[PDB]
């Protein structure tokens, strides 16, 4: 378990949290405290950037959108989301913001009020349903996976940002088709090399 | 909608979000601040009969803790993003991005 | 082991133990021991990296010229079109260079650290001297003794001066090297660099 | 020369020598190459 | 064409500028014997005049609407030669003295009086350190690496 092999590891990083590669260069999580704080804001992003990739992939593939498509209507006055293809009837801009502030501001602060680090990250409970946490000898394992998962699903949300840039009316699935019919000539190539 | 009922649900959420979801939040912050320190002392200990933190407008009752001075600051920001709502939505501007 | 001016000494630094060594630090480079040992690789690298392309941009001329095979003139052969892009072959050229010279770095840095594979973690390699890795990159099995590293390094830097040697006979001389070997050979006293300028 | 080569040594006696000798060349240079504004030799 | 500039070889204003100095060189040039010496050294400076102009057009130099070669330093490679190339070849050169002058102040640090060797220089140890400064980059490089270009109080 080493990012690098041949680096030596961080005294700090031993191994034993999920996900523990040895992976601090700048120096961030030297002390404790703002380790746990990396740690639980490390699983948030994680949870959210997975989230969001099967909500990116997803409804390009079948929704008809392209995952910033699914944001044009609201910069546009006058128009509401095209939840697979019929309009909501929730309003376009103003309450849809009222509703997000208000549902995800109650959770994340009642999340904020947690005080045992460890349910900080892995609350459980009732966000363990089906018993997936009555064994430390898989849930240690599922913790590596939730982190791994996580850290591609990051590493996945900055190649759509990314991509996006470079190509500003696309999305990432047009990027693969691209990629499949001509994966030589139509690759990153053009852009970290730009001809002009 | 019109601009009463606007005001209204935006004064209501936020004076919601001030008496149950960001009160003890905004509390221990307080606490945690406390009072403004001049040279150790605060500025009613170190004198100027003025600075006095008042307590009969502090007081009122509420299980929780809820004043007057939290009713007018939710409120404050509650007809603040309400007139905000208002004008954004009152003023045709195309952002035009596309 | 030999000296290159004899009128001067070897340096103190120059103990005589590494291979090529003539004593040739007027500039006092390698005075520091890490300096030597990291200017030992940079040496290999860039001697053996200069062997490759002045085998593959020689060669192919001397084919060319007589006819074996045409191909480009090491100058005009980036302008030719390829199955990929003029950037993919850079982007490739990234991806699995920084995976190899990155390790390359970690031995540099820690002799035993990386030589076993992160997929196959049992065909591990042999626990060589540093610049000198084995294993398979020695599937021939031809011995590293030290006449074979000096021979190595005095090649390299051959090849050094003679891919510093092109660019200059392509910079200020616009053709060849092979060509311009022909064009001295016709007449050594009249097709030198004291003509051209 | 004893103890003049010491006096050449010298750092106003040095420094002219070698400002003369850098002038020169910066002057010769402007003789070969003059009116310069930009280096296209590359 | 950048910043609004039009070359120099393209500019009116430029040609405009080259006629009109050489025509004051000509003014001057009137009053002497034609096969006279300053005759001669005007002629001379009249070509010089000629070729610098067309140097300044072949180089890509930018006129303005004044009529003056603009250097564009911001990083376009059309005119790094203006700006880049010469830097470069400035903090090499600097550099060199710099990071002789720098080792010869260290080759002398360990003497018992070592300001009598500051007014008076060791031209052999001079000589010895002056060309170390030749490949400086990579000395000043490894030394930022080894921490010996950084003392420790
Ligand atoms: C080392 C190295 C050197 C000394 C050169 C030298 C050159 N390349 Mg080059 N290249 C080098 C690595 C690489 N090149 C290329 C791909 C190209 C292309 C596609 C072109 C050059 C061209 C050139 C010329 C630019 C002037 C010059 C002869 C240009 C040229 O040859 O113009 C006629 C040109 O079009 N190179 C790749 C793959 C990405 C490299 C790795
Ligand atoms: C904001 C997201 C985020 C956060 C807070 C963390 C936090 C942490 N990671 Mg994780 N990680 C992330 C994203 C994140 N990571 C991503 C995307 C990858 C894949 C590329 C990884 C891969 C990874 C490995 C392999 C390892 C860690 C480890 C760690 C811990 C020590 C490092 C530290 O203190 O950095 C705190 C970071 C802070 C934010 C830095 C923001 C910078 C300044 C901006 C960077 C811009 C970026 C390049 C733009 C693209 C800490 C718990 C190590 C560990 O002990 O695991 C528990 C470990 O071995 N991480
Ligand atoms: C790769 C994704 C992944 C993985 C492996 C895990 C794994 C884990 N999570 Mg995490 N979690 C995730 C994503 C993930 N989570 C996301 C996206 C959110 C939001 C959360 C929120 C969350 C909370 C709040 C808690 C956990 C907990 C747990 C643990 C027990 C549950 C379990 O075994 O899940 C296994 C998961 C699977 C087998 C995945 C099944 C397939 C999914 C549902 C497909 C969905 C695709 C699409 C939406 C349709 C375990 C370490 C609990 C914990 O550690 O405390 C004990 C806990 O309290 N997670
Ligand atoms: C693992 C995530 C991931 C994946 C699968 C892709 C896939 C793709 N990208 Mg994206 N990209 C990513 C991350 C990713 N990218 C990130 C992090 C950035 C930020 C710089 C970009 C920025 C980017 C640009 C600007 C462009 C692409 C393009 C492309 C396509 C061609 C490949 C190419 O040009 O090389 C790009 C390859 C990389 C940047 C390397 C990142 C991925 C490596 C493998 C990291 C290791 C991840 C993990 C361990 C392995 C996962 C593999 C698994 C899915 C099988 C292809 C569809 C091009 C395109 O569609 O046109 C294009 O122009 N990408
Ligand atoms: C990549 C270039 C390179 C590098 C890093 C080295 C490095 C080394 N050489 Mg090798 N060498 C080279 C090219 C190189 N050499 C070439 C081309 C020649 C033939 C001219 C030699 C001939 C040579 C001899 C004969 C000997 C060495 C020795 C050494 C060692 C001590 C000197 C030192 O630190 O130089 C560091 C050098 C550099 C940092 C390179 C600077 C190059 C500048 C930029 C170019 C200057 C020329 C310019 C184009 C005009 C060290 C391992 C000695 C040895 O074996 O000791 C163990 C020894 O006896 N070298
Ligand atoms: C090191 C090195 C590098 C970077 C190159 C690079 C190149 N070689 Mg050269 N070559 C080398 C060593 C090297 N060669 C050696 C050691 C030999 C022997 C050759 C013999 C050789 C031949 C015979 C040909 C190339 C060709 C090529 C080009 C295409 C190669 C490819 O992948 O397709 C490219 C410019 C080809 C080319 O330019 O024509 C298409 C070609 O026909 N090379
Ligand atoms: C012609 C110059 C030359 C010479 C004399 C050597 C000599 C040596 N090399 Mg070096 N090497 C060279 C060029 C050279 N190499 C180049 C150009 C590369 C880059 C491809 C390498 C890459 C390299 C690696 C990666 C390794 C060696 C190793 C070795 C040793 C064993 C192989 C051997 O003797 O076969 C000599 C073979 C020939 C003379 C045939 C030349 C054929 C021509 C086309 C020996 C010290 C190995 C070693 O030291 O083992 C521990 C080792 O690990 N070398
Ligand atoms: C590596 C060895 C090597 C070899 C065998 C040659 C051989 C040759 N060179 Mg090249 N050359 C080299 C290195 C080499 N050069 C280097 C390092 C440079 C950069 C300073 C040049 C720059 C150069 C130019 C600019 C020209 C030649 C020319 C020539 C040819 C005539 C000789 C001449 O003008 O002397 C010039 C020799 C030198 C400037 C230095 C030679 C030093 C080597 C390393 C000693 C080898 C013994 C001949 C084929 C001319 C041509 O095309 O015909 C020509 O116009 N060479
Ligand atoms: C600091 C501000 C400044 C700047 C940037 C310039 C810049 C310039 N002036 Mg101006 N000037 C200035 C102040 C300045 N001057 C002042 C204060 C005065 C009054 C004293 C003048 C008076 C003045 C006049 C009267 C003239 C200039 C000229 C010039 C040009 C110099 C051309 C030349 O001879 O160099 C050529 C390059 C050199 C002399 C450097 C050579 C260095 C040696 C040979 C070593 C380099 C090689 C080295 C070994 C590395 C090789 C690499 C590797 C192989 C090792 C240039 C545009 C001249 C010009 O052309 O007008 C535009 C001109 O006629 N200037
Ligand atoms: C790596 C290298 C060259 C690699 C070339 C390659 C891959 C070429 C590839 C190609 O051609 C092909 C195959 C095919 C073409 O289609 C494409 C390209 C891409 C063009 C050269 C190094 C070239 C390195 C050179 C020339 C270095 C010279 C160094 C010297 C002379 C050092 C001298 C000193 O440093 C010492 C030794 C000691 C000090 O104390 C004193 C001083 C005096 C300072």
């Amino acid at each position: 378990a080493h990012w690098m092999p041949g680096e030596p590891r961080p005294a700090y990083l031993d191994g034993s949290a999920p996900g523990d590669f040895g992976f601090d260069p700048l120096g961030l999580g030297e002390v404790p405290a703002n380790l746990e704080r990396y740690k639980e804001s490390e699983l948030i992003h994680c949870r959210w950037a997975m989230l969001a990739v099967p909500g990116i992939l997803v409804p390009e593939a079948l929704g008809y959108g392209n995952w910033v498509k699914a944001q044009e209507w609201a910069a546009l006055p006058g128009g509401q989301a095209t939840y697979l293809g019929n309009p909501v009837p929730w309003g376009t801009l103003p309450t849809i913001l009222a509703i997000e502030f208000l549902a995800i501001a109650f959770v994340e602060h009642q999340r904020s009020m947690e005080k045992d680090p460890e349910k900080k990250k892995y609350p459980g409970g009732a966000f363990d349903p089906l018993g997936y946490s009555k064994d430390p000898k898989k849930l240690e394992e599922l913790k590596v996976k939730e982190i791994k998962n996580g850290r591609l699903a990051l590493l996945a949300f900055v190649g759509f940002c990314v991509q996006q840039s470079a190509y500003p009316g696309t999305g990432p699935l047009e990027n693969l088709a691209t990629h499949l019919a001509d994966p030589w000539h139509n690759n990153i190539g053009d852009i970290v090399i730009p001809f002009n | 909608l019109s601009p009463s009922i606007v005001i209204s649900l935006s004064t209501g959420l936020s004076l919601f979000l001030g008496r149950f979801v960001f009160f003890n939040f905004q509390r221990e912050n307080v606490a945690k601040q406390g009072l403004p320190e001049q040279n150790g002392k605060t500025h009613f200990e170190a004198g100027d009969d003025r600075a006095k933190e008042y307590v009969s407008l502090l007081k009122s009752n509420d299980p929780i803790g809820f004043n007057i001075v939290d009713v007018l600051a939710w409120g404050s920001i509650g007809h603040i993003v309400a007139y905000y709502i208002l004008a954004t939505s009152s003023n045709g501007y195309d952002p035009s991005f596309f | 082991k030999g000296e290159w001016l004899p009128g001067l000494a070897s340096p103190d630094y120059l103990t005589g133990s590494l291979a090529g060594d003539n004593g040739f630090d007027p500039l006092g480079l390698a005075e520091d021991p890490e300096n030597l040992k990291w200017f030992v690789q940079a040496e290999l690298v860039n001697g053996r990296w200069a062997m490759l392309g002045v085998a593959g941009m020689l060669l192919p001329e001397v084919f060319t010229k007589i006819g074996i095979i045409n191909v480009p003139e090491w100058y005009d052969a980036g302008k030719e079109q390829y199955f990929a892009s003029s950037s993919t072959l850079f982007v490739i050229e990234f991806i699995l260079f920084h995976y190899v010279e990155i390790r390359r770095w970690q031995d540099i840095k820690n002799p035993g650290s990386v030589n076993q594979d992160p997929i196959f973690k049992q065909y591990s390699l042999p626990k060589g001297e540093v610049g000198y890795p084995g294993g398979i990159f020695n599937p021939l099995n031809f011995a590293p003794t030290q006449e074979a590293k000096e021979k190595e390094l005095a090649n390299g830097r051959l090849a050094m001066l003679a891919f510093l040697g092109f660019v200059v006979q392509h910079n200020v001389t616009g053709k060849g090297p092979f060509e311009n070997l022909l064009q001295h050979l016709s007449d050594p006293w009249h097709n030198t660099i004291v003509q051209t300028f | 020369m004893r103890d003049l080569k010491t006096y050449l040594s010298v750092a106003p006696v040095l420094s002219t020598l070698w400002f003369g000798s850098l002038a020169g060349l910066l002057i010769e240079i402007n003789r070969l190459f003059p009116d310069a504004l930009t280096f296209p030799f590359f | 064409d950048i910043s609004g500039l039009t070359p120099c070889k393209d500019s009116k204003q430029f040609a405009k500028r080259e006629k009109q100095q050489i025509k004051k060189l000509e003014s001057s040039l009137k009053l002497y014997a034609p096969e006279s010496a300053p005759a001669l050294a005007l002629n001379a400076q009249i070509e010089k005049t000629k070729r610098r102009f067309d140097n300044y057009g072949k180089y890509g130099l930018l006129c303005g609407s004044d009529g003056l070669p603009h250097l564009i330093v911001n990083g376009d490679q059309r005119h790094w030669g203006e700006f880049i190339t010469p830097g470069i070849l400035f903090l090499y050169i600097a550099g060199w003295i710099g990071w002789v002058g720098r080792s010869y102040l260290i080759a002398i640090s360990g003497e018992k009086k070592p300001a009598m060797k500051e007014i008076i220089i060791d031209v052999p140890l001079a000589s010895r350190i002056i060309f170390r400064g030749f490949i400086w980059p990579v000395a000043a490089y490894r030394e930022f690496l080894n921490g010996d270009l950084i003392a420790k109080d």
